[PDB]
RNA sequence: CUUUAAUGUUUGAUGUUCUAACGUUGACCCGUAAUCCGGGUUGCGGACAGUGUCUGGUGGGUAGUUUGACUGGGGCGGUCUCCUCCUAAAGAGUAACGGAGGAGCACGAAGGUUGGCUAAUCCUGGUCGGACAUCAGGAGGUUAGUGCAAUGGCAUAAGCCAGCUUGACUGCGAGCGUGACGGCGCGAGCAGGUGCGAAAGCAGGUCAUAGUGAUCCGGUGGUUCUGAAUGGAAGGGCCAUC
RNA sequence: AAUUCCUUGUCGGGUAAGUUCCGACCUGCACGAAUGGCGUAAUGAUGGCCAGGCUGUCUCCACCCGAGACUCAGUGAAAUUGAACUCGCUGUGAAGAUGCAGUGUACCCGCGGCAAGACGGAAAGACCCCGUGAACCUUUACUAUAGCUUGACACUGAACAU
RNA sequence: GUUUAUUAAAAACACAGCACUGUGCAAACACGAAAGUGGACGUAUACGGUGUGACGCCUGCCCGGUGCCGGAAGGUUAAUU
RNA sequence: GUAACGGGGCUAAACCAUGCACCGAAGCUGCGGCAGCGACGCUUAUGCGUUGUUGGGUAGGGGAGCGUUCUGUAAGCCUG
RNA sequence: AGGACCGAACCGACUAAUGUUGAAAAAUUAGCGGAUGACUUGUGGCUGGGGGUGAAAGGCCAAUCAAACCGGGAGAUAGCU
RNA sequence: UUUUGUAUAAUGGGUCAGCGACUUAUAUUCUGUAGCAAGGUUAACCGAAUAGGGGAGCCGAAGGGAAACCGAGUCUUAACU
RNA sequence: CCAUAGGUUAAUGAGGCGAACCGGGGGAACUGAAACAUCUAAGUACCCCGAGGAAAAGAAAUCAACCGAGAUUCCCCCAG
């Protein structure tokens, strides 16, 4: 049968020219108050997947 | 013999664990691959040479 | 017992020694108190990190009263 | 923790708004500082408000 | 508007009396050779009881399960995150139910900047006033001080005082540090707007290192991003934020 | 004390000597009144203790009668078994050796016996621990639920009075 | 008297007796999706449940906790409107 | 069961201090053989006095093979 | 008269020995308890597995019972050997 | 076989013979190989039918951004050296 | 009292069996989630009813999107 694709990463990942993908960062999401507003604003940009991770981004998504 | 059954004792998973890099086909970082970092041997300057 | 607890290293010291090329910006030790202080074309950061503020060679020197110990880079 | 947490909402209507604590057994009166509101790009005094 | 007296109306609350639903495991008749059942007659009960849907309470009566780990076996006891010193063998790192202590905050000033200032302790005098209050002088030289543990630092003070203030700024960020990762940390410089200085300049919180919690779900504000025929909208996304 | 940890409590009786028994003492670790208290004739393959009788239970075994065991003939299993040319000692060694080291001893092979060893045989240890095993059981563990119970609506109407 | 057929026959269970409690008979209760049946062709001198366990002398104090029973003014509160 | 030189035995066959021998391993060196690999000489899909060097090995990774049954080759070939 | 006495049949199964690859997957031998009763037994019938039945031991329910047996889900699952 | 470690007095096996365990389907990635190549290839189906037809589709040649959008650029930002 | 219930005849029809497939009425748990409740397993296993050579479905109160398509069923895509 078809493989099926892990549904909750192929809503966080997102495939890049160079075979890449871009998630957001963590730790934005409901404690930022206290975080200074620098590491917001470093946090804000998307990011690359690591290499470390590549194997398992490419394995969510099998047809993307 | 890993990934060969239940009885095996690596079964299901074959001694992959749940969704890791050794699970996955073709999955697992080359040697040297440091997380994102430029690796120790780029942090630290080059030296020497051979003569 | 009562005991067992510790935090987990935070990997001070040189990082860049005496006559190495730095770019600017670059940290050249990070300490806890000024155990070195900023010389010529070297910043000092929040938490008493030593920058480069240009580049040069990193070049450890002992001056002054205090018999003190100052970082400096000789931008050339 | 029994400091409690108060946003500091622009006067210029932009509704941009900065975050930060106050004391509430001392300093009753309202909060009132100059801050740089980014939507209209100049430094304007923001006023203490509830977080809701 | 109040106070409302009466007035019809519309819903209920009881109480009383009916019969016609319904009940009868009352009597009698028939089906009928029948202690079933059905029908008829009659009595009694009666808008209850009883049953259905919905709903509150109760419910080991009956089910499906959970009930942690480390640990000089286990149990009991203790421990589980974060910070400081030692252990740690002069880079980094380094364990034990090893040796010692702390944290789950505080602060619109205890922040920023400008200007100014320098401590503990002791001695000698001096109303109440004493071992110790404020005064004067001397010695001392940081043995103090740092919002809070410990270590390092701090006189150009990072300590203390005063003036003016909100940079406890927004978008970013060369280049670095440190983590397996998630991540965490440092950062000159750039743009826009500030504050303090006459200016050079300094300010992207606090001497530094603890004061903390991912994702999912939901809430709030903003936003020409989206809007399942179209115009909206809902909802979603993004930003801020709980 | 079916209840007393200290404990063989203390005293008395019984014995030559009684941690048991019997009588008291009360200091009831931690009895107690229908989850009954205390007594109680009778009953008991009931528990404990004592006496007489009686005896090979024993001091301390002896003999005898039978059935096996032993021999012959016939029939003819079983559990077990890596392979064996299968000695002692001391030491070593997955830390208790027929098999290693050293050394001693021992002609080859049956039969009747005894069980010290072969960590003998039996049965993937019941104790202990572990697994994000199983099952039953308990409850003011969690979530439900049968049942029970409450009200609304429907089956279900009329009249009158407030 | 009964009991662990196959390691336990007992001081265990039962027992007569006693007390509490429920039950008015289309009885409570129980088995049954229900009909029905048992209870019982019985009717509180009856039946069910519970504990105790002949007989003798007796069975004291506590209703705070947890249940049960009674009360119903008030507080709180579902479906519905 | 001697059981604290492995035993015998030893007054040096012990110990101390100097030597020169010898024994001693699958180490090393010889003389053959096989294989992997590296840069060369010519030639190089082949290979050549090649040469240098390497070749303990579980988990595991890489490479190359043997043999078995069946299908084509095969209405061929082997066979009273 | 008697859940009276002694004691065969009958029924039970307290002690000991044997037996434990047995004559026997629970028996035999010598003793033992009850033996007109809550006795015992024949032949039929009824109660069915989260159920039965139980003078109650988690006992028994076809040599199997803290959830029978047979088939199916099913090649359950087994970080263990 | 399992182990830091077994002659171990740890597990397994009386012996022989036979049988007995890395397979299959689909999808995906990587390597090798063959074909074509900025293109490659068809699936069902048709079809005297392993041909041929069928390019329905799929992958690739363009990305950035949450998205609208823009595009060898694009996003971030008022704007980016 | 007519009636009705009921009763007696006479005609037809049905009863049961049988592999799978089909429609409908009921309907698990183990398992997966590395536990486990929602969820998964799965409307599967199983039970029951009914029918046929096929059954079921079926002739738009359907889709589309301002252009149009024109009952149902089945296959490949769309598409994990
Ligand atoms: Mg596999
Ligand atoms: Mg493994
Ligand atoms: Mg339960
Ligand atoms: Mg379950
Ligand atoms: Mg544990
Ligand atoms: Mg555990
Ligand atoms: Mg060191
Ligand atoms: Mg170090
Ligand atoms: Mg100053
Ligand atoms: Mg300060
Ligand atoms: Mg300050
Ligand atoms: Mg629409
Ligand atoms: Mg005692
Ligand atoms: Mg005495
Ligand atoms: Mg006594
Ligand atoms: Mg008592
Ligand atoms: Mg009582
Ligand atoms: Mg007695
Ligand atoms: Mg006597
Ligand atoms: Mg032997
Ligand atoms: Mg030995
Ligand atoms: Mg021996
Ligand atoms: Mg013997
Ligand atoms: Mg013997
Ligand atoms: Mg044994
Ligand atoms: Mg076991
Ligand atoms: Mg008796
Ligand atoms: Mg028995
Ligand atoms: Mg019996
Ligand atoms: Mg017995
Ligand atoms: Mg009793
Ligand atoms: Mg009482
Ligand atoms: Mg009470
Ligand atoms: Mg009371
Ligand atoms: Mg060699
Ligand atoms: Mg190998
Ligand atoms: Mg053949
Ligand atoms: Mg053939
Ligand atoms: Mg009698
Ligand atoms: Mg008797
Ligand atoms: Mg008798
Ligand atoms: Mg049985
Ligand atoms: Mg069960
Ligand atoms: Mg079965
Ligand atoms: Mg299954
Ligand atoms: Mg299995
Ligand atoms: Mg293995
Ligand atoms: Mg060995
Ligand atoms: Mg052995
Ligand atoms: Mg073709
Ligand atoms: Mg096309
Ligand atoms: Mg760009
Ligand atoms: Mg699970
Ligand atoms: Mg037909």
């Amino acid at each position: 049968p078809k493989i099926k694709t892990v549904r909750g990463a192929a809503k966080r990942f997102k495939k890049t020219g160079k075979g890449g993908f871009k998630h957001k960062h963590a730790n934005l999401r409901h404690i930022l108050t206290k975080k200074a507003t620098k590491r917001k604003r470093h946090l804000r940009p998307k990011a690359m997947v690591s290499k470390g991770d590549l194997g398992l981004v490419i394995a969510c998504l099998p047809y993307a | 013999r890993l990934g060969r059954g239940i009885g095996s004792g690596l079964g299901k998973t074959g001694g992959r664990g749940h969704k890791g890099q050794k699970s996955r086909s073709g999955g697992g970082v080359r040697r040297g691959f440091e997380g994102g970092q430029m690796p120790l041997y780029r942090r630290l300057p080059k030296f020497g040479f051979t003569s | 017992t009562r005991n067992g607890r510790d935090s987990e290293a935070k990997r001070l010291g040189v990082k860049r020694f005496g006559g190495e090329s730095v770019l600017a910006g670059s940290i050249i030790v990070r300490q806890r108190g000024t155990k070195f202080h900023a010389g010529a074309n070297v910043g000092c950061g929040r938490d008493h990190t030593l920058f480069a503020k240009a580049d040069g060679k990193v070049k450890f020197e002992v001056k002054g009263p205090k018999n003190r110990k100052f970082i400096s880079i000789e931008a050339e | 923790g029994i400091r409690e947490k108060i946003k500091l909402v622009s006067s210029a209507g932009t509704g941009h708004f900065y975050t930060t604590t106050k004391n509430k057994r001392t300093k009753p009166e309202k909060l009132e500082l100059k801050k740089f509101d980014p939507v209209v790009r100049q430094h304007v005094i923001y006023k203490e408000a509830k977080i809701k």
